[PDB]
């Protein structure tokens, strides 16, 4: 639906429950402008790309670690269990291994969900069958003389990304059985790497994040790193207007008066 | 089979083993253990005719695993060293590109395998022998010619397929008491 | 040493190599102001408040994972090796777990030291014998059922923190064999949680940060997040002055002169 | 001793392991396996008089972990449940605070077991019998009368001594074949 969706935008805060029978996702296809990170979310995207290093290193050290994932799958409760808790303004926070190549299902990929003061975690691995739905990266040699015990290998090369590549997704509300949930989401995706027996763009994961942006102060007549910027539609006398409330995710609710 | 003690063989049948093998890519996560110095562990290859046969192998020379893939026009003979002939379990991990694998052991490192002649995609027929094969020595490979002993275990073929090693022959002996 | 110390803050780039022969750290015994997480250091305390929740539902979930930490100890050296990639500005990252209680020897700490393009590991358990050196903590309620075969636990309560208790350091410079290097570092420290058998302030283990500070901008006669925040000396005549240059971390360096 | 088949008992003699139990913390970390429904793995505890006896225990009352720390005072009775009556490995931990400490089983969860009576720190003197007792009827406790099998494994007591069954102990039998 697009009737509520935009009527939703504007001062549509739930009004009457604005549900319109669904099976989408409506996203904003306006001036988003793809900010590219407001600092607000700088610890998200942080919090993001890490968790996608400590899954980094340890595929690309010892390479049985990748047929063995679901005799291991006490440690990967405990990543997805912290993703979710990056930040104070989170959904969902979601792992999903992907199908081991050329074959079908996605082999275990798990959820949490944030409801307050709460985590559920899930396995849909079972719904996301097949998988339902290289990059700028920079070798960090991996060197181990310490006088360790542990392993006994003198050197090898991994690959590393780093917190500005955290991708973006043009914010969005889903839709629940049906019925339009109001919250304006944002996904923050990730991924891991792997190693290929030659190279190592094998791109197997992805961890990823969902924000709550109902909160956030939207600013339509000034100039920042937000989301709508200088989207003000002044039938200008002389372009002085005022962004006047401390309104929460809504276009288009200045005053451009200003005489 | 699980705790041989001698020449035991081991052959199968199931035409979804005899698949996942052959292609572009091949996988093997074989726990075993051994008090031997040679041996095979894994033989599937067509009847050996002058010796390029496609063959493919797991072997434990001299406390050396071998992954020995073959294309006929370009043999392999990745290898790691250490205190394998005597000891206690091994985790391997023969991973495959067409061209390319590793042979990761325990935690020693991925001691890479680079070793292609010139093409790819040649595996074919024939039945996967594991633990060793009747008789070897006449078969034109003749290097696994004995150390066909060890205590077998989890054999998860092609990162999928999780194999059990007696439910799904037709040969072998001598189940238990290693 | 002092005599080269505080002539290493004024102007001490390397004048001659600023070697006196030392075993201890100068700190820096003035208006270091604790300024309070500059926004440039978020990067950093948010990847290193995140290893210290992947490692803080995982020992209380599962408390047999506090009596196996030497066999699985090639987990535990994929975090070091993450923890020293949260910033392009790090010295090393370091994990120790404190002795088992009642006990002596540290139990198996590590440590990664960025050279550039490279990070060794060492294993520093046999030096730091006895260790030779409860917080605001907010409960998530761990939930289970989502169809998992994995556990059969359908409810328990953990601890978490957050991203905004990360500690600091004031800035120091050690000396390696004596020979002070010049660098200017500072520490960001953090703090697991196990499960004591009723409650869960046992504080087993701690991650730490080393970032490079002379690369930033220090601003004496200005106003900010500093860290020599509004220190200028201005004899004045009637208080105007120029901070003048792109300055590392030099201390009262600015031109009070502006007539 | 590894694999019990009888009422194979264990005692131990180095003033090492007799203190590490003693005191104001205990741990375990007992990698067992049996087939019975009863029995014993330790039962360290001065000449059981009048039932306080500050006995500490670790049982198997059918298919039931029962880690029975007592004080005098107060007993305790902490409890699991599952098929530990037959089939594998299972991974112990019994921690303790003085008066308060986990069952933790392989990945039940903790089953906390708050059970003091009065007091704390009565860990008193008598040797460190494992895997059973060579006779344990007579003895105040009489609850693991049987059952006394398995075949016991890795026993790091106080998350530091790592100890070896049978390098230090002074009896018991068969350490093979189960």
């Amino acid at each position: 639906g697009a009737e509520a969706a935009l009527a939703y935008l504007y001062s549509g805060d739930a009004q009457q429950l604005s549900q319109v029978n669904c099976s989408e996702r409506y996203e904003a296809r306006g001036a988003g402008a793809m900010p590219g990170l407001p600092p607000s979310l700088q610890g998200a995207a942080g919090t993001l790309a890490q968790a996608a290093n400590f899954l980094n290193m340890l595929l690309q050290a010892n390479d049985i670690r990748e047929s063995s994932v679901e005799e291991d799958v006490e440690w990967y409760q405990a990543l997805v269990r912290s993703v979710a808790e990056g930040d104070p303004r989170v959904y969902r926070a979601l792992l999903t291994f992907n199908p081991p190549p050329g074959a079908s299902h996605l082999q275990l990929a798990l959820q949490a969900t944030r409801t307050g003061e709460e985590t559920i975690l899930q396995d849909l691995s079972g719904n996301w069958v097949q998988e339902e739905n290289p990059a700028l990266k920079k070798r960090v040699l991996t060197n181990d003389l310490g006088s360790l015990g542990s392993p006994k290998w003198p050197q090898a090369d991994g690959y590393v990304g780093d917190t500005q590549q955290v991708r973006l997704s043009p914010p969005f509300l889903e839709c629940q059985e049906g019925r339009l949930r109001p919250g304006w989401l944002i996904t923050l995706s990730a991924t891991f790497y792997g190693l290929k027996p030659d190279l190592s763009p094998e791109v197997r994961g992805q961890v990823q994040m969902d924000v709550d942006l109902q909160s956030v102060d939207i600013n339509q007549c000034a100039s920042g790193p937000g989301w709508y910027s200088n989207t003000h539609l002044c039938d200008l006398n002389s372009t002085q207007c005022v962004p006047l409330e401390s309104q929460g995710f809504v276009l288009g609710r200045y005053l451009c008066r200003c005489r | 089979i699980p705790q041989f003690i001698g020449r035991s063989y081991l052959t199968y049948d199931n035409p979804d083993i005899l698949k996942r093998v052959s292609g572009s890519r091949s996988n093997v996560f074989m726990r075993f253990k051994t008090t031997a110095k040679d041996g095979l562990l894994l033989w599937r290859g067509d009847s050996p005719m002058r010796p390029n046969s496609d063959f493919i192998s797991l072997g434990l020379r001299d406390g050396a695993l071998v992954f020995s893939y073959n294309l006929g026009s370009g043999v392999a003979s990745i290898m790691v060293n250490g205190s394998f002939n005597d000891g206690r379990w091994h985790r391997v991990k023969a991973v495959r590109d067409g061209q390319s694998g590793k042979i990761t052991v325990d935690d020693y490192g991925a001691r890479t395998g680079k070793s292609p002649g010139m093409m790819r995609q040649l595996n074919i027929n024939g039945a996967l022998y594991v633990g060793g094969m009747k008789e070897i020595a006449l078969h034109t490979n003749r290097q696994y010619m004995r150390g066909l002993v060890g205590c077998i275990s989890h054999f998860t073929l092609s990162t999928d397929y999780h194999i059990s090693l007696v439910e799904d022959a037709v040969d072998g002996k001598n189940i238990n008491t290693c």
